[PDB]
């Protein structure tokens, strides 16, 4: 099981600031991650997945930080052997929690990278586009 | 010494989990260029896995072996020189179902067709947990 055989939840990953899709550059699953219009293709089917990876409906592929401090975060191939590594597990945070305009209760939390410690984050309190780590901040839009 | 290989795992045809096509030799010698072609019912195709980590070819009697000795680059079939750029080992954590990847002891990396299609030259490659480098053993006399 090369797969994510066991998900704790799959749909779109919204930012709790500009309720703007996490998205990887084109339609394949690999290359940047950054917000983006939600535009209904597989590849914003994001999949938390219950190994601590992030992965996304369009291609097996890890959200991966491109480096050890502050670094970019891309849609790369997830290191599985011999197991997969701190730094391409997550973990929630501390957690908002709302209802929507569809009436659904949904639950915003922050994302934290296991090997820095560190949290996923879009650039400034919004942008709106390039996604990376950071420090943790308590600003709603580091907030998913 | 009579060299040993241990036992005897597997004797079969490769079939691509990504496209359908069978892990082939250019001919039917059994020697030269691995690359991924249609399924036919020849002994070319045909494979022995040993506990040693090697893949004879059951028409040549030689091994799936990588250029150079780095254990990156192009596949095809070479004399068995005992090398560990000619052993492969079958991670269960790139599994998916029976279709497998074959992992190169010399380099870590993965037994791979070129593009994402499955079609292509077969090299050795990052693991990257596509179904273009899973190959299931097959034991079949289909043919396309
Ligand atoms: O900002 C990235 C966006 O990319 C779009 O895909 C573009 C397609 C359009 O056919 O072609 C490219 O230029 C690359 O081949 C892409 O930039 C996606 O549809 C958006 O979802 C978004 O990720
Ligand atoms: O990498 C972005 C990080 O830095 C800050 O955001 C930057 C500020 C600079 O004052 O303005 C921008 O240019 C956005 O327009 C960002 O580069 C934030 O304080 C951090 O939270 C973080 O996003
Ligand atoms: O996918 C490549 C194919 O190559 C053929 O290889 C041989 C070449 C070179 O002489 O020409 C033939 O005579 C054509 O039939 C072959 O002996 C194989 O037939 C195919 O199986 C395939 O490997
Ligand atoms: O062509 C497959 C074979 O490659 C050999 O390595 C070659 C060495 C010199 O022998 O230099 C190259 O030209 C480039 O690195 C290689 O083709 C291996 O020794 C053989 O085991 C076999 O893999
Ligand atoms: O070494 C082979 C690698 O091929 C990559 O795909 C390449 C793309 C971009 O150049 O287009 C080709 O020319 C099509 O054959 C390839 O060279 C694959 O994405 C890698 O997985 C790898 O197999
Ligand atoms: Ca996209
Ligand atoms: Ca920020
Ligand atoms: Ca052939
Ligand atoms: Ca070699
Ligand atoms: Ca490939
Ligand atoms: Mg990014
Ligand atoms: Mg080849």
């Amino acid at each position: 099981q090369v797969l994510c055989t066991n998900p704790l939840d799959i749909g779109e990953l919204r930012s709790f600031k500009s309720k703007q899709c996490v998205d990887i550059v084109g339609n394949q699953g690999s290359g940047n991650i950054a917000t983006y219009d939600c535009d209904g293709l597989s590849d914003q089917q994001i999949i938390i997945c219950g190994d601590g990876t992030i992965r996304n409906e369009a291609r097996n592929y890890c959200f991966t930080p491109d480096g050890s401090g502050n670094a970019n975060v891309m849609s790369s191939p997830c290191t599985l052997y011999p197991e997969i590594p701190s730094s391409q597990r997550w973990r929630q945070g501390r957690r908002k929690t709302f209802t929507d305009n569809g009436g659904i209760e949904q639950v915003a939390t922050e994302i934290i990278n296991l090997a820095s410690g560190k949290c996923l984050d879009i650039e400034g309190s919004d942008g709106t586009g390039d996604i990376g780590v950071y420090d943790c901040q308590n600003l709603d839009d580091q907030y998913f | 010494y009579v060299r040993s290989r241990g036992p005897e795992l597997f004797y079969g045809r490769l079939r691509n989990e990504k496209s359908d096509l069978c892990l082939d030799v250019e001919g039917s010698d059994g020697k030269g260029n691995v690359l991924m072609y249609s399924c036919e019912d020849n002994l070319d195709q045909w494979f022995r896995y040993y506990e040693n980590g090697e893949i004879v070819n059951a028409k040549s009697g030689m091994c799936l072996d990588v250029e150079g000795s780095d254990g990156s680059g192009n596949v095809g079939i070479y004399r068995c020189d005992d090398l560990r750029d000619q052993m492969w080992s079958r991670p269960n954590a790139y599994c998916n179902g029976d279709y497998c990847s074959f992992l190169n002891k010399e380099s870590n990396k993965c037994l791979d067709v070129s593009g994402d299609q499955g079609t292509g030259d077969v090299g050795t490659w990052q693991c990257d947990g596509l179904p273009d480098q899973r190959f299931k053993w097959v034991f079949d006399d289909w043919e396309v």
